[PDB]
């Protein structure tokens, strides 16, 4: 929970790290984005990529995006240490994030953290013995009305129940991966018990369209 | 960062010998006029306060700081070195 | 007209709000996307923004700026930068999740937007940001980007028109603070997300310092639509000076959480009704309602009951239509740890550049705490009070501001609870 950095055997300037082949492909269509003159707008996107490879960033991580791009190093130490997303210390397989905001706490976001713990055995915060999960409380992820929901690494699951998280929990023990989406018998954001809105077909081409086009 | 201590015009007089009190190691003195310090409106008046008493004095002119040209915008320039890397 | 509601599918604009048809291409223009837009293109930019402006379209963001004004602010002569839109999808409000649908259920109407709107302005290339949590949404839309470029509806001669325009999607890294137009800006330039104070304005000095306009994805989602059916077809619904249709998001103690869409100045009564099932326990049970997302500030019951949901009706409640989240709170809620939670936040996303809101919103993180568990005295209520005006209106940006409204509504409307806790605990620890 820190923000400063004590060098490791594990984390530090000599740990090894560099973006595979492809990844230094990835980079050139990332940088290729900005404006010539205005490569350090590519940190942020660079900095994730070297995350998605890697897992996390180590601080050789960091260094070599800030070489790659041509920045100093601090001005990438203060982008990886704002954005809560890059992960400065080693996490587990499936990062496990639940939101507790007041709209998913409303719909029993408690009971859903709490189910993980009992199944994991782990506190928040924490990662697993055997590093296949690590738990966190998050902010809103921006699916309310699909509240109580999670975040495993990419994928939202949602309108969860204590008995819908330990069977996506004992799917990724068993290797399966779930398919996201709300387990609560709708698809995604419509009411449940049947549309109240956009039942009808809708209008085709020029629908309404004015005079003059 | 205050400037309210740059208003007024100072008389000094030249430092002289400060040594240790073999008792106790205080700093004594010989210079009557070592605290002296006097307060002017202008350098005009110092200098009259100056030259009717006899003393000989050096002048040294107000120092003013320059007008800067301050631009929160030019931080996020487009193309010119004032764009800074952080905030 | 007197009474607003009851939109038809019609006059719906996201018309694949639910994802129940086709999103990609096929799909998208089969429901009258992409249509006619070589003809709006060359109408020129200011026939644009006389439509944007005759819809009396306003921001859906949670500002709600006039956007025809707001937008004409780039209809100037070029002096030698490029010109930028930035679509603005982080989407961070709590209890918002409209702009989430519409990237991944109608891609196709905000990279149309991106291009209409883009013209107006006179823009090379939109920006659009969205959030780093919304992975999938953005590959989504990172799909709909390619079919429109293999079909020649962007890039390089656009839709036929002549016009050049490119569409970029950059995705942030977790941060409320982001979607503040200015943060937003200073994050796709590779800083810390920390909003820039005005002036300059982002139509004089944006991203990389080149004229910019920051822009909802409601907002230039609408745009395309607004052109085909003019400006009059949309400023015909709603009340006066809050015209058109609205994304809602209904969540908390509600039976059916939904996201729908629906006229403006509809009543907040009738909208949790039709369609999002009633409060759990029957209307009689609501405690209160935060109406435009979190930093809104709540209303009781008895407000409840008859306010529409527009800006103007209420900004007369002491509130404000914000993003039109709404959370809505039963009787059963503990209203003093869900504003507490709220404030939590609001701590946890404060960039912490300026004085107030990184010492004040803390500051008010902790006394929160021990109003939770009645662990003070009333005259700490004042304080607390005192403490939110000194935020509102002396931050960088409206983060201050939206952490400092909550915190108002909770002592306007529900002081009495604040003082039973209290009394409570002292007994308890006598
Ligand atoms: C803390 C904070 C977070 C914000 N988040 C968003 C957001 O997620 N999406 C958005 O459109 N506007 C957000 N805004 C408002 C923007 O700063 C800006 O008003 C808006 O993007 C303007 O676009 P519009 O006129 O179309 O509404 C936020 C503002 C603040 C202060
Ligand atoms: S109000 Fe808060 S979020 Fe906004 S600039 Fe100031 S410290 Fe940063
Ligand atoms: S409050 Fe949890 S997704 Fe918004």
């Amino acid at each position: 929970a820190l923000f400063v950095h004590r060098d490791t055997p594990e984390n530090n300037p000599e740990t090894p790290f560099d973006f595979t082949p492809e990844n230094y492909k990835r980079i050139e269509a990332i940088v290729k984005n900005y404006p010539e003159g205005h490569k350090a707008a590519a940190v942020l996107p660079v900095l994730d990529l070297a995350q998605r490879q890697n897992g996390w960033l180590p601080i050789s991580a960091m260094n070599k995006v800030a070489e790659i791009l041509q920045v100093p190093p601090m001005r990438v130490y203060e982008v990886a240490t704002f954005y809560t997303m890059y992960n400065r210390k080693p996490v587990g397989k499936y990062h496990i994030q639940v939101c507790t905001t007041t709209p998913c706490m409303l719909r029993n976001s408690d009971s859903i953290l709490e189910a993980i713990q009992k199944k994991l055995g782990i506190k928040v915060g924490e990662t697993t013995p055997d590093k296949l999960f690590t738990l966190i409380e998050v902010e809103c992820l921006g699916a309310c009305v699909n509240a109580p929901m999670v975040q495993i690494n990419d994928n939202y699951y949602e309108d969860l129940t204590p008995k819908d998280i330990e069977e996506i929990i004992d799917e990724l023990k068993a290797g399966k991966i779930p398919k996201p989406g709300p387990r609560s018998g709708r698809f995604s954001c419509e009411p449940a018990g049947g549309l109240t809105s956009l039942t009808e077909p809708p209008k085709g081409p020029g629908f309404g369209v004015q005079a003059g086009l | 960062s205050g400037v309210n201590n740059t208003k007024k015009w100072k008389m000094e007089f030249d430092t002289r010998e400060r040594w240790e009190n073999p008792l106790m190691g205080w700093a004594s003195t010989a210079d009557p006029l070592s605290n002296l310090v006097l307060t002017f409106s202008t350098k005009e008046d110092a200098v009259a306060f100056a030259e009717k008493n006899g003393w000989s004095y050096d002048v040294e002119e107000r120092k003013v700081p320059k007008p800067k040209s301050k631009s929160y915008g030019a931080n996020f320039s487009w193309n010119k070195r004032t764009r800074v890397s952080t905030k | 007209k007197t009474s607003f509601g009851s939109l038809k599918d019609e006059d719906r604009i996201f018309t694949n709000l639910y994802g129940r048809h086709d999103w990609r291409l096929k799909g998208a223009q089969s429901r009258g996307d992409w249509y006619k837009t070589k003809e709006i293109l060359l109408k020129g930019p200011d026939w644009i923004l006389g439509e944007v402006k005759t819809s009396g379209l306003r921001g859906r963001g949670g500002a709600g700026f006039p956007t025809g004004l707001k937008w004409s602010f780039m209809n100037k002569p070029s002096d030698g930068r490029p010109k930028y839109l930035v679509v603005n999808a982080d989407e961070g409000e709590p209890g918002t999740c409209k702009d989430r649908e519409i990237i991944r259920h109608d891609p196709h109407k905000l990279v149309e937007g991106c291009l209409v709107g883009g013209r107006a302005m006179g823009a090379r290339a939109a920006y659009i940001y969205i959030r780093g949590e919304f992975y999938n949404e953005a590959s989504n839309l990172q799909v709909a980007i390619r079919e429109a470029y293999e079909a020649g509806l962007i890039g390089k001669n656009a839709c036929g028109s002549g016009y050049d325009f490119d569409v970029f999607v950059v995705r942030g890294a977790g941060a409320y603070i982001c979607g503040e137009e200015t943060a937003l800006i200073e994050s796709i330039e590779g800083k810390q997300g920390k909003p820039r104070l005005k002036p300059p304005f982002p139509a004089d000095v944006g991203v990389f310092g080149c004229p910019t306009t920051v822009a909802n994805v409601e907002t230039v989602a609408v745009s395309p639509t607004i052109c085909r059916r003019g400006g009059a077809w949309f400023a015909s619904f709603g009340r006066e000076r809050n015209s058109g249709t609205k994304l809602f998001n209904i969540s908390g103690h509600v039976n059916n959480p939904c996201t729908v869409e629906e006229e403006m100045s509809v009543p907040l009564k009738e909208l949790i009704e039709k369609h999002a099932g009633g409060v759990t326990g029957g209307w009689d049970n609501l405690l209160a309602v935060i109406p435009g997302g979190s930093s809104t500030p709540l209303i009781p019951k008895s407000v409840c009951e008859t306010v529409l949901m527009d800006f103007d009706a209420l900004i007369q409640a002491q509130t404000g239509l914000g993003t039109a989240a709404v959370i809505v709170m039963d009787r059963s809620t503990d209203i003093v740890k869900a504003i507490a939670r709220l404030i939590e936040f609001y701590k946890h996303e404060s960039c912490g550049q300026c004085t107030p809101c990184r010492e004040g919103v803390d500051w008010m993180n902790k006394v929160m705490a021990r109003f939770v568990r009645g662990d003070a005295r009333p005259a700490e209520i004042d304080s607390l009070w005192e403490i939110s005006k000194q935020i509102e209106g002396h931050t960088i940006c409206a983060l201050g501001d939206g952490a400092a409204w909550p915190v108002q509504g909770l002592i306007r409307h529900f002081r009495p609870e604040l003082e039973e806790r209290m009394q409570q605990f002292a007994q308890q620890h006598q």
